[PDB]
């Protein structure tokens, strides 16, 4: 990825400005629910303003930072992808449930994950990636042993290092793993993305078994789904209380969100606290709330 | 009138996450 200079940031801001303008079309009927592109791109712009202001007179230093170069390349790529999506999707952009609109939702989620990562690595606008504090102690030991103080590593390097400690069974399993952990969809793994994955699929000691049980083979798991899409997907099960699905929370990254249909006819979403997801799903099944994953009659046995 | 990138200030609506059922 090329060196970031002011001129590159200026170009990126112009591309983001074009996306924000496209997304103010009343035909789109965009909801303000997180992830909301008309909040995310302006917030990303403001945080980049902050970074640039902290590095006044240190732009050679900033422009050489490896994480920041990868981030800016990816932000430009994703913003161009969004502009192209509108150009190619034309009138299909305005149909809920069209593929182009699903793509725009997925891009909104990616912009949300990118902003969260940028704020995690550049809190207050200064680079602190090397000092990032990984949440799970056993995961932290892995990262520091394999990568030291690095903030970002290419997927190929991450895959190799992880396989030495937690063997990956197959090529297709590796691709599913990449799809799960590469939240910014840039073929790199940041220490921030690593922290999210190892919090979601803790304990480290059985990391990929947990992920296989909770995501790879579980019909309730929904990759890259938002709050409003969960509510929409459960609508068809409104007369089947106990139907449930679960996903990454977008606004509390590293935590799970479970959506479910109640016997009263509400579709509720809850973030488990003070219990791991395994126990939330087991207890919720036993107590009659989490019965039918994605509305299916059979539920995985996680005991 | 269409707002520019630097004119928008985030609304920051939050989705409703409710207490667990168990
Ligand atoms: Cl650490
Ligand atoms: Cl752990
Ligand atoms: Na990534």
């Amino acid at each position: 990825p090329g060196t970031v200079d002011k001129k590159m940031v200026e170009k990126c801001w112009k591309l983001m400005d074009k996306v924000v303008r496209l997304c103010q079309n009343p035909k789109l009927a965009l909801k303000n629910s997180p992830p909301y592109i008309l909040d995310l791109l302006p917030d990303t712009y403001q945080h980049l303003r902050t970074i640039l202001s902290r590095y006044e007179g240190k732009m050679e230093t900033l422009g050489e930072n490896e994480y920041f170069r990868v981030f800016m390349e990816n932000l430009m790529k994703k913003t161009k992808q969004t502009i192209s999506l509108f150009k190619e999707g034309k009138e299909r952009m305005y149909e809920e449930n069209s593929q182009p609109r699903r793509n725009l939702t997925k891009l909104s989620l990616i912009f949300s994950h990118m902003l969260a990562e940028l704020k995690g690595i550049f809190p207050s606008g200064l680079f602190q990636g090397d000092t990032f504090r990984i949440t799970k102690a056993d995961a932290a030991e892995f990262w520091r042993k394999a990568f030291g103080e690095k903030t970002i590593v290419p997927w190929k390097s991450f895959r190799q290092a992880l396989h030495e400690v937690h063997p990956i069974s197959s090529g297709l399993e590796a691709m599913a793993l990449k799809s799960t952990i590469d939240l910014t969809c840039n073929d790199y793994i940041s220490v921030f993305e690593f922290d999210i994955f190892t919090r979601l699929f803790q304990p480290w000691s059985s990391l990929l078994r947990n992920w296989n049980s909770l995501a790879v083979t579980h019909p309730g798991y929904m990759a890259f789904l938002t709050y409003d899409e969960v509510k929409a997907r459960l609508q068809k099960f409104i007369h089947k209380p106990g139907s449930y699905i679960f996903r990454l929370s977008c606004t509390r990254l590293g935590q799970w969100a479970i959506g479910y249909v109640t016997a009263d006819g509400n579709i509720l979403q809850t973030i488990p606290h003070n219990k791991p997801l395994f126990q939330a799903l087991i207890d919720g099944f036993r107590e009659g709330f989490y019965l039918f994953p994605d509305g299916r009659n059979q539920n995985p046995d996680l005991t | 009138h269409v707002l520019s990138l630097d004119q928008i200030r985030a609304i920051r609506n939050t989705n409703e996450y409710t207490e667990g059922p168990t």
